[PDB]
């Protein structure tokens, strides 16, 4: 029963607006965000909840609300743009995609 | 309020969290054994009758087993004092040749575990050699490539890095060693039968020394060990992390018999000027093959009891064994030491079945190997001299190493698997009732004295 | 536990016990920090690198009170008006029920700060053992 | 003898002479503790050997010094009331006879016995110090 | 320099300072004497080499206050009359002008001789320990 | 090479009767037994102590 | 070299033991330094050795 569930399915913006992302958690374990845009490999963003991974812009962040998470986006650049997965410790989210307008 | 003024009291019993190098003491008189020993030193000897202890009331410290200082500083010393026993000892160099090696004929029989090689060995004088022979009782000798023959082989040092015997002098033993901190330290242990690994621990008493903590290694199963005192109790980091290690202890353990039932003839082969090379020459009686045998009825209440003890942490789920997943042969199987001989048993049948745990003899053939490389992987290259005649064996298995798969499984099913390969594991499951904590008698207290006036001096208060 | 030959291990109950109780039997522990229970190889090398940093640890806190005017005195009074801004100025009424080692996680802080009135201390004597009184 | 300047190996004559002539010039010992006439090889690593041990050994002489209240006295009174069992009380009239070397054999069993008193003895003093006096 | 917490490299400018002036924040210097700054390689020999003699260096200076009847005391007042050939009866005048630095020069040859006096005045306390007070 | 390979004396090192004295540590003191007609056992009633053998 | 040859080194080549001692094999290394010395007591050119 253990699965990570992303929403909504896809998110589309206008550069330089703020956007959030969900992703609900059905049993205890850290969280972690990554980032993946087409042709390359994924990047970690945040992990053990809503700490920070080195060398990213602090536009990225998290909060915890204890069976659901979000990731927040602000002031979104052109190069943000990809896909993004959740991710506790093998599991990973449905995972969505931010589209420009 | 009241009036108050600084005072200094320091001879006081407080304690803050350090590190330290511990001296060793080992058990009775060992130590005057332990000068012809590894895996002990040359030797520890204790000044006083450890070990002593006294309880402290009310005293509650915070302890964590996976943090641990003194697994590491034990993992460094045996490593430290294992490699200096093979210092002064013979490299087996010169016996990397081209070796002609065929079936190991025996007494109206053939023995399908090892290999007849011969080899041209140096002799006393560098310029002139002779056709030895020996049976390596191993067929984990590669077959040399670069030719279509068959019948030429290569001992599988070279390919790597060349090794060093292990001297007959020296013995393998798990002997008890104790380890005390300096003056200035003081080792807390932790009295809480219920303890799972991390926490805080209402039941502190100190000690001068540890308990007599030996120094055995093996792979999937712990052999020798300090049983639990209530019950079983199983210790891991985070168990809804697949990863990591489950270390389980039994509250009363199975007897592990077994041998190496054939006679073997050790022999002496001169490959120096005072080197000298023991191999097994010949067999002088009839072939049987190692084995190991463990009670079935005991052993199956041990999973048994196991599984449903893991089904506390694991609710509503059926707990299923299996076999190894994969890995080298030092892992793969149930690895010990026993006589001087390192056995590499298969566990025919300690992984079958679901165990459930709600209710609703065991036969283990057995490789042996000669050179080995370290259980810590990428070790020093070690070759074990044969031991003439039978071995036989007699151990308490006392605890389980596991490892579980994940994560899309059946939700009412979870799969575990044996484990190993890191020496520390084994170790940490001993030094985990205690501390390294430096005494620190502390900064000031307040007093009802008034200023020393004119450097009066004072007794009563 | 009230006494003195005991055993290191016979008095450390006061761990638990309270502060006017382990100011009691104050001996025995500063008895231990020296001797405690201490070819070539790793054990032999240790009694050198444990055995001297023992010795370096102790000649610090005697160094300390042969400063602060407390030398030889496991109990020692100094003039030092206690600042209310460390703790409350209760703890007599406190110290029947505090052990000690509970009370340095009060005072953890301010320690190394008032060791440099404990210096300022002696240093009123420092001042006063110049010049001119002591025609005796 | 008595003088002070001496040398080490101007005193020891007392190891014979009577326990009151070796009463005197009881420091020049006192000095000799210390340090005494103390690529790598075997006396390189003696050094380190045996001079931390010398070291080792006097603190554990002054750790007692500086419990009984005897800290930084040669001769020192304790209170403690001499026991007849170990001795017969006219040791007095008798120590312009024995020398040192020979009043050790006689409390060789007792002197572990008696350190437990001297340190009841401060102890009758650690008692006293936290009850009414010191006020001031 | 007045104030006493400071840092070893906060007074040892009085190396320069009157020889009186020096005479404060004393202190410090018997708290840096201790410890200071401090596979097996040059270093790690080095750090019982050095450590070893630091400490034996210290319990030398210590033990000779403890024998003078210093122990425990930075100044400290003795029982010898000074001799006007080691210098002029005047320094007095002169310590507000000379420096510590520039003061051992005038007693270079004469302060193993000086010690020897200092012994001396033991032997007036060493003479007086056996005879009657004690009785008090 | 029957029994043990040997190592050479380097020309440098000399082999010499050099005298040597025992210096015992700080704490301890070497005694010495004047008695010319001592017969290596038993007590010695002419005692002198030095720094050095 | 491609299309050239360097001043500097020689290209020198030499029997190497292999990981069994009783056989040997051919192997070259360009040592990058004209600093190996040749062979005496032959008229031939081509035989070096290595100066430690």
């Amino acid at each position: 029963e253990i699965v990570l569930t992303q929403s909504p399915g896809t998110l589309s913006l206008s550069p330089g607006e703020t956007a959030i992302i969900s992703c609900r958690t059905s049993q205890y374990g850290s969280l972690a965000w990554y980032q993946q845009r087409p042709g390359q490999a994924p990047r970690l963003v945040i992990y053990s909840g809503s700490t920070r991974a080195a060398g990213i812009p602090d536009r990225f962040s998290g909060s915890r609300w204890g069976p659901d998470y979000n990731l927040t986006i602000s002031n979104l650049e052109s190069g943000d743009f990809g896909v993004y997965y959740c991710q506790q410790y093998e599991f990973f989210g449905q995972g969505t995609k931010v589209q420009v307008d | 309020a009241e009036n108050l003024w600084v005072t200094v009291y320091y001879g006081v019993p407080v304690w803050k969290e350090a590190k330290t190098t511990l001296f060793c003491a080992s058990d009775a008189r060992a130590y005057e054994k332990e000068v012809h020993n590894v895996w002990a030193t040359h030797a520890c000897v204790p000044t006083d009758p450890s070990p002593q202890e006294l309880v402290l009331g009310n005293v509650t410290e915070n302890f964590n087993m996976w943090k641990n200082d003194m697994v590491d500083q034990m993992h460094e010393d045996i490593i430290s004092l294992w490699d200096q026993s093979l210092k002064p000892c013979v490299k087996l160099t010169p016996l990397c040749v081209t070796l002609i090696c065929s079936n190991a004929t025996v007494k109206n029989g053939t023995v399908e575990e090892m290999k007849n090689c011969s080899f041209n060995t140096t002799t006393e004088i560098r310029d002139k050699e002779k056709k030895e022979y020996a049976l390596f009782y191993k067929p984990d000798i590669v077959p040399l490539s670069e030719t279509n023959n068959t019948s030429e082989y290569r001992l599988i040092n070279c390919n790597t890095s060349a090794c060093t015997q292990a001297c007959p002098k020296v013995t393998f033993e798990p002997i008890p060693i104790h380890y005390c901190a300096p003056a200035g330290y003081a080792i807390l242990k932790c009295n809480d039968e219920t303890f799972n690994g991390t926490g805080p621990c209402s039941n502190v008493s100190t000690v001068q020394c540890t308990h007599g903590i030996r120094p055995v290694v093996s792979t999937q199963l712990l052999l020798n060990g300090s049983l639990a005192e209530k019950e079983i109790v199983i210790r891991s980091e985070n168990l809804t992390n697949n990863a990591k290690i489950i270390i389980v202890h039994l509250h009363t353990p199975v007897e592990i018999v077994c041998t190496r039932p054939n006679n073997n003839t050790r022999k002496s082969v001169r490959i120096g000027p005072g080197q000298t090379f023991y191999a097994t020459g010949d067999i002088i009686g009839d072939i049987k093959q190692a084995h190991c045998n463990i009670s079935e009825e005991k052993w199956n209440d041990t999973l048994q009891k196991v599984g449903i003890e893991l089904q506390k942490h694991f609710p509503n789920k059926t707990i299923k064994y299996n076999q190894s997943a994969g890995g080298d042969m030092e892992i793969t199987t149930h690895s010990f030491n026993c006589g001087g001989e390192f056995f590499y048993c298969n566990t025919s049948n300690l992984f079958n079945g679901t165990y459930n745990g709600t209710y609703i003899t065991i036969t283990l053939q057995c490789r042996i190997k000669q050179i080995i490389n370290m259980w810590q992987g990428v070790g020093r290259c070690m070759y074990a001299p044969p031991i003439a005649g039978n071995i036989t064996c007699r151990s308490n298995i006392t605890g389980l190493l596991l490892t579980r798969d994940g994560g899309t499984n059946s939700n009412e099913t979870e799969t575990f698997r044996p484990a190993g390969g890191d020496m520390r594991d084994n170790w940490r499951s001993e030094l985990y009732k205690y501390k390294v904590v430096k005494i620190e008698p502390l900064g000031v207290a307040p007093t009802r004295c008034k200023r020393r006036v004119v450097g009066r001096r004072r007794r009563r208060r | 536990a009230v006494g003195i030959g005991a055993v290191f291990l016979g008095f450390l109950g006061a761990a638990g016990s309270t502060m006017g109780a382990a100011s009691m039997t104050l001996t025995v522990q500063a008895r231990n920090l020296l001797s405690g229970i201490v070819k070539l190889t790793v054990w032999g090398i240790k009694q050198l690198q444990a055995r001297v940093l023992a010795v370096e640890r102790y000649l610090r806190d005697q160094q300390l009170l042969g400063i602060w005017g407390c030398s030889g005195k496991l109990i020692c009074c100094t003039n030092v008006p206690w600042n209310s801004s460390w703790s409350n100025r209760n703890l007599s009424e406190i110290w029947d029920n505090m052990t000690w080692l509970q009370w340095d996680k009060e005072i953890s802080n301010y320690t190394q700060i008032i060791y440099g009135l404990l210096e300022e201390s002696q240093n009123q004597q420092e001042k006063n053992e110049q010049d001119l009184l002591a025609l005796d």
